[PDB]
């Protein structure tokens, strides 16, 4: 339940990145940790607020086979 | 108290409306930034399809690059002869967009108007009879002609006195069949190539095929830049070759939608005997000089958009000048209007029409620039 997402970093970086690409828009969020944490759904609700149909990508930094 | 508080809330509501306008300005700025990213696309025409993956195209400026389609580009709708968008750096097809000014093509398209009045110059004795009968039977039922097995007659020739049936009644036929018509003046059709004239006529025939009611009208077929070129050392009878090509186009290769390519023109000096043979020219309709009683009716139709004193004897005005031209009778009405303009009379007195008729009688006596005779 102790999860923190910086509103300022998300807003300022997204705006500057959107300035670089008009097509670019928030479409979701990415996390590592292949086993999905229970906290993911709570983080997802904040993600849902930022983007109407956002998605979670569980990319694994350490690739397997 | 409470009412004063409500007034303060109203001032806050006015501030909220200003905030909404500021938000609209922010939305406009966001749209402008999004627009800046796009870099445009070269406009080009697909010359041919080299392969499903790559189509050969030429940019409008002139350099040609073989190019490949993008995502769902609907290659079926990318058939050669379609304008396409080409990426500025990638030089690959982006989208299919068809926009052509086509000014010369517009002259060859639906430029010709149709006269709504059934009887602008009257004289409809065979115009709404023989001319209507030959065109209507294929137009109503091509299959009935097919049961007989006779090819539906492609066209009919309205040989007639110039102006009376040539200047007027040319577009009256369009109202008789209730559809817009294509005028084959041939000035647009012959542009920079004598050979292309037949090909451009074929393009017009295809445009005619698009509307089954629309009927091709070869009005002023002889009329061309300068004068029509008959066989000669400097210029030969290219128009006569086009006429033979027209006969081939009319029957067999280009006959569908019960469209009649009527050669209703008294403009050509010479009429081909082979054309006269039943089929290419099954029947010929002859426009006739007015009967004077008919001219009185024509004058009444021309007098319809006229404000007059009401003490007008049209028969006396018609008797005074035997113009024998629908345009001349229309001229009588216009000149009467000029006589009415003199002395600032909105109404036109019978005398003004008679004065115009005397001027028209002088015009009837002296005529120039007429060199067109049917057969």
């Amino acid at each position: 339940s102790v999860w923190f997402l910086d509103h300022d970093y998300l807003e300022n970086m997204y705006g500057m990145f959107k300035k670089v690409n008009a097509r670019e828009r928030i479409v979701g969020w990415y996390h590592t940790g292949p086993k999905l944490h229970k906290n993911d759904i709570a983080i997802n609700e904040l993600m849902k607020r930022y983007c109407p149909n956002s998605v979670l990508v569980i990319i694994d930094v350490k690739p397997k086979d | 108290k409470l009412l004063e508080h409500k007034e303060i809330d109203g001032r806050l509501k006015e501030l909220r409306e200003q905030l909404k306008e500021l938000t609209k300005q922010y939305e406009k700025s966001e749209n402008d930034l999004k627009a800046l990213q796009s870099v445009g696309q070269i406009v080009g025409e697909v010359l041919k399809q080299l392969t499903e993956e790559k189509f050969i195209v030429k940019a409008t400026n002139g350099p040609r690059y073989v190019v490949g389609c993008r995502r769902q580009l609907d290659k079926s709708k990318l058939k050669p002869g379609t304008r396409v968008a080409l990426d500025m750096t990638t030089l690959t097809i982006m989208r299919y967009l068809p926009r052509e000014v086509d000014p010369l093509v517009y002259n060859m398209s639906h430029e010709d108007p149709g006269n709504v009045s059934y009887s602008e110059i009257g004289g409809l004795s065979e115009q709404i009879r023989e001319l209507r009968e030959v065109i209507e039977l294929p137009l109503t039922n091509p299959e009935l002609f097919q049961r007989v097995g006779i090819i539906p007659p492609k066209g009919c020739l309205l040989y007639g006195p110039p102006g009376t049936g040539k200047t007027l009644l040319a577009r009256a036929v369009a109202s008789q069949l209730d559809c817009n018509f294509l005028k084959v003046v041939s000035s647009s059709i012959v542009d920079k190539y004598i050979g292309e004239s037949a090909r451009l006529i074929r393009e017009m025939f295809n445009y005619a095929r698009d509307h089954q009611p629309c009927i091709i009208f070869m009005d002023e077929i002889d009329a061309i830049g300068g004068r029509r070129f008959s066989e000669g050392t400097s210029a030969d009878r290219e128009i006569q070759r086009t006429l033979m090509e027209l006969l081939n186009q009319m029957d067999g290769f280009d006959t569908l939608h019960r469209v009649k390519m009527i050669m209703a023109t008294n403009r050509p000096d010479t009429l081909d005997p082979a054309l006269l043979r039943p089929g290419r020219l099954d029947r010929k309709i002859h426009i006739d000089l007015p009967n004077e009683q008919a001219r009185l009716d024509i004058l009444k139709i021309h007098a319809g958009p006229i404000t007059k004193h009401g003490e007008i004897d049209y028969e006396a005005i018609v008797k005074l000048s035997d113009g024998f031209n629908g345009a001349d009778l229309r001229n009588v009405c216009t000149e009467a209007g000029m006589f009415a303009i003199r002395a600032d009379h909105d109404f036109v007195v019978q005398e003004d029409f008679m004065k115009a008729v005397r001027k028209v009688a002088d015009s009837k006596k002296l005529e120039s620039k007429l060199d067109y005779k049917p057969v």
